[PDB]
RNA sequence: GGCUCUGUGGCGCAAUGGAUAGCGCAUUGGACUUCUAGAGAGCAAUUCAAAGGUUGUGGGUUCGAAUCCCACCAGAGUCG
């Protein structure tokens, strides 16, 4: 066998770097200060200013999540089962995310790693804090959620929104001198063909299914104050979750998820190699102009 | 040498030196999808995690500056030391946390001295949730994971032996070789961005488009592209390899006649 | 109309190509008034192009009509890139050529290609 | 069924029986008689001029628009040099010419029973365009794909679209304040490609637009 | 009926004993880019700045309370 790759520790960070860490300013330094060049001319005021942004950027990127462990809600990671356990009680977070069943609560891989990014809870496995990155190899997988699913996921609850997983001649014109009286009488004779909507004829393709499937219920931020899980009301769009390399939904596709979904708008969720590509595909009759 | 740890055909980069490394040396910066520490509620700039292309995680490794390991998985012959170790380190922050916590309390109550005192005249005369814990981006502990080979189709690795993936490795190389700095440009309509410098403080020129040489272009879509490029001040520029070795490219622009 | 035959005297390719040419010389010629274009041919790819002037004293440029509905692969992108250079007089300008698309109701988009790569 | 809103049609800043005759010339359309012209471009806004950018002020009808003309109005009768077409003849020609025409015809007669006056998307990379009530006043609000599919939905792709296409056409649409919509036609998977060679088939056809608008997840956040 | 949690700018949130109570989205202004049948659009043709407050109300501890403690007001989850 090959030899075996020892990948480095990596950074740990002291008392001191916390402390640092916890008295930060929340200012984001502007990136690339200054309008943006077209012509690198080799003018060192251009090296300079290139100096000043990457030395910006590599002290943005070198900080690491600092949370106290008054508000750091811990939790525990079933793989088994396929959830994650909450040991303290929950927090704000539990008003919109999370669900309580058995007597426990309980919450799903990509809430639970969502919360970890944003320093909410300090999830476990086997009593050993999972970093975020051991958290994105379990967390993440083809079984319980792909790593797509959750960048859209982290996005839009990074947003404020509220993102819940889904549970289920001989041949003539066709007008002739003697019917032109009006515009509308002559734009519906001739309207022969006639339209459509996603979901008519949307219930005989579920048999029909394989590869794109809704995933996530949205609620707009506004609706987070007074959101019930009980009765949380009809979402804002029902996400479906795609890649950009991965071919556009055919139209079976999007009639199955038209009728799946219903009276709530579909949006996708396209991942480009890290961008996120929100289109949303709706149905739409043109007025009768 | 540096590390891109691969699942799934996913190269995730967790370390900031790497990236340093790679934007700087190699000419490659790729694509950060974390969640910025200070501030995780904005989209504006994310974290640390460097989302390398696919072609830029293949033509670094053909290099020799980044060796593409495979994702390890958990080993049930250290988890009593981990959890000895990660125990010993609790109980040490916990010291530090609060011994400094503690000083930097006595130095604020000095320096506000004979304020308080001048607040008490005016009135008389008339820890456990304190500890900070670090959610690591990156895994805290070494680990021994496989080197990956990316010249056999595989599960952590079904790039290798698709055409797709080919023709784009190809022409990212053969852009990557005069120098320039490439991104993803899927909002753009084509398949890389060609900055002339780092992308922070230079704008694109080139909008490229991997075809094919023998693929159908259909010219609609060449049209697009092209407007789309003007309406950003951008260049179309179509890229293909050829069987001889070596990649032509033709730059679409529009002509304002 | 004489360029129309001397388009359509050099049996070459197809009557939808010959009809664009025309189209785009009479763009190029009567609405941006150009210094002058002449008809030109391409046997070896049944293809018709067309050399004009932008500018009195300044240098020729070349013309390649297309319909909308014709594909276009890279390599024949490369090939007229070549025939526009050696209609060009074989100077030491790099390669390129006019792709003034036309559809079914005479809309021309003129998009030039030029071999490697050109600034905006 | 989350039917799209129908954002107001913006206004342009600044402003402003007889049986015709075409002639086939070339594999294309073309009309020469001034008043027939006039007519033609004034009611309705029909075709092109034949060397300026909108009016003939100093007419080539595309193969959908002349079409439409002859077949949904019956006012043009097409020739070829000698012959009156017939509109079965004209079906078989438009699409010998282009082989994907009988898609683009249907969607053009789609939009334009509905009082929308349509024209070629090719600068933006579309297929057709939608002027409310003509060019001049309004600016056009929408940029048109069109694709064809069976009852079944499977069927030849007109226009392949990778994400990327979408991606430039929406970003363009976008950039000219158009809305980008797809046009997809649905055909009955059991008529066999012989009714096809008839124009009636289109009683049978059947037509969904789809609004694909982006959605940027910041400016949505509240209401 | 009990228990747990929540309340900070229009919205999502940071700060959880001491400076100016701050960050993003949003809004309003600057600079630039394109607009060809596009005042707009602007997403590595993008890039900057300002303003925005009942910190749920009341009381208490304390020299300062959005930070801690009580009374309640509204809201969510759980049990019974
Ligand atoms: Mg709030």
């Amino acid at each position: 066998e090959p030899a075996a790759v020892e990948v480095p520790a990596g950074r740990v960070l002291s008392a001191r770097e916390l402390f640092a860490a916890r008295s930060r300013s929340q200012k984001l330094p502007q990136r690339s200060h200054g309008p943006k060049d077209f012509l690198p001319d080799g003018s060192a005021a251009q090296a300079e200013r290139l100096r000043r942004c990457r030395e910006e950027l590599w002290q943005l990127l070198a900080e690491q999540r600092v949370e106290r462990l008054g508000s750091l809600v811990a939790a525990e990671w079933r793989p088994e089962e396929g959830f994650v356990e909450l040991k303290s009680p929950a927090g704000k977070f539990w008003q919109t995310m999370g669900f309580s069943e058995q007597g426990r609560q309980r919450l799903h891989p990509e809430e639970a790693l969502y919360l970890l990014e944003c320093g909410s809870i300090h999830l476990f496995h086997q009593d050993l804090p999972l970093s975020i990155q051991e958290a994105y190899q379990l967390l993440l997988t083809d079984h319980t959620v792909t790593f797509l699913q959750y960048q859209v996921f982290s996005h839009l609850k990074r947003l404020g929104y509220v993102v819940r997983r889904f549970q289920p001649q001989p041949v003539t014109p066709l007008l002739s001198p003697g019917q032109a009286s009006s515009p509308a009488v002559v734009l519906q004779h001739i309207s022969v063909l006639q339209t459509t909507h996603l979901p008519d004829g949307g219930a005989r393709l579920l048999e029909k299914s394989g590869g794109l499937e809704i995933i996530f219920d949205v609620y707009q931020a506004d609706a987070v104050a007074t959101f019930r899980k009980n009765n949380p009301g009809k979402p804002y769009a029902r996400m479906c979750i795609s890649g950009f390399d991965e071919p556009v939904p055919d139209l079976c596709s999007l009639k199955r998820l038209s009728y799946q979904s219903g009276d709530v708008p579909l949006i996708f969720a396209l991942v480009d190699h890290g961008d996120i590509s929100f289109y949303s595909f709706r149905d739409f009759t043109l007025p009768q102009d | 040498m540096l590390v891109v740890e691969v699942a799934n055909g996913r190269s995730l980069v967790w370390g900031a030196e790497a990236v340093q490394a790679l934007r700087e040396r190699l000419g490659v910066g790729g694509r950060t999808v974390g969640a910025l520490p200070r501030g995780p509620r904005q989209n504006s700039r994310l974290g640390l995690p460097l989302l390398l292309m696919p072609e830029e995680a293949r033509l670094l490794a053909e290099i020799g500056a980044v060796t593409l390991v495979s994702a390890p998985r958990p080993d049930s012959r250290h988890h009593s030391l981990a959890l000895t170790s990660f125990k010993r380190q609790q109980e040490e922050s916990f010291q530090e946390q609060s011994a400094l916590a503690a000083e930097a309390r006595e130095t604020r109550r000095q320096e506000l001295l004979e304020k308080i005192t001048e607040g008490q005249a005016a009135k008389k005369q008339k820890p456990r949730s304190a500890l900070l814990v670090q959610l690591a981006t990156a895994r805290p502990r070494p680990v021994k994971a496989r080197p990956l080979d990316w010249r056999v189709q595989s599960k952590d690795w079904p790039h290798a032996g698709r055409p797709a993936h080919e023709l784009r490795y190809s022409i990212y190389r053969d852009l990557w070789e005069r120098g320039f700095f490439l991104s993803a440009a899927g909002k753009f309509g084509g398949d890389f961005l060609v900055y002339p410098g780092d992308p922070l403080r230079f704008h694109a020129h080139y909008i490229a488009q991997c075809w094919a040489p023998e693929d159908t272009i259909p010219l609609q879509d060449l049209v697009a592209a092209g407007r789309l490029g003007t309406s950003v001040r951008k260049t179309l520029l179509l890229c293909s390899p050829q069987p001889d070795g070596k990649v032509v490219y033709t730059s679409l622009q529009w002509a304002s006649l | 109309h004489p360029k129309y035959l001397e388009m359509m005297e050099l049996d070459i390719g197809d009557a939808t190509q010959v009809y664009v040419a025309f189209l785009v010389y009479l763009d190029l010629m009567e609405s941006k008034s150009w210094h002058e274009v002449n008809c030109v041919g391409l046997p070896e790819l049944q293809l018709i192009c067309l050399v004009g002037t932008e500018i009195e004293g300044e240098g020729l440029q070349t013309v390649v009509p297309t319909p909308i509905t014709a594909s276009l692969s890279h390599n024949r992108i490369r090939e007229i890139l070549k025939a526009s250079r050696k209609l060009q007089g074989d100077p030491d300008l790099p390669m390129s050529f006019t792709l003034a698309i036309v559809e079914s109701d005479s809309t021309i988009v003129y998009y030039k290609l030029t071999d490697g790569f050109m600034l905006p | 069924m989350a039917e799209a809103v129908f954002h107001a049609p913006k206004r342009k800043r600044r402003v402003y029986f007889k049986i015709f005759r075409a002639e086939m010339i070339n594999n294309n359309v073309i009309v020469r008689n001034a008043e027939d012209i006039e007519q033609l471009y004034g009611k309705g806004y029909f075709g092109k001029g034949i060397l300026s950018r909108s009016r003939p002020s100093f007419l080539q009808l595309s193969l959908e628009e002349a079409f439409f003309l002859v077949y949904a109005l019956g006012c043009l009768s097409i020739y070829y040099e000698k012959e009156p077409l017939t509109i079965v003849k004209l079906w078989k020609a438009f699409t010998v010419v282009q082989p994907t025409f009988r898609t683009t015809y249907m969607a053009y007669h789609y939009f334009r029973s509905k009082g929308w006056v349509p024209k070629v998307g090719l600068k933006y990379g579309t297929d057709l365009l939608l002027y409310r009530k003509g060019p001049p006043f309004y600016h056009a609000s929408y940029s048109v794909i069109i694709e064809l599919v069976d009852d079944h939905f499977e069927g030849s792709l007109r226009r392949p679209l990778s994400w990327k296409s979408l991606a430039a056409l929406s970003r363009v649409s976008v950039n000219v304040s158009k809305e980008l919509m797809l046009c997809y036609l649905i055909k009955p998977s059991t008529m066999t490609d012989k009714e096809m060679e008839s124009p009636e088939c289109m009683k049978r056809i059947k037509v969904q637009e789809v609004i694909l608008s982006r959605w940027v997840s910041s400016r949505e956040r509240s209401d």
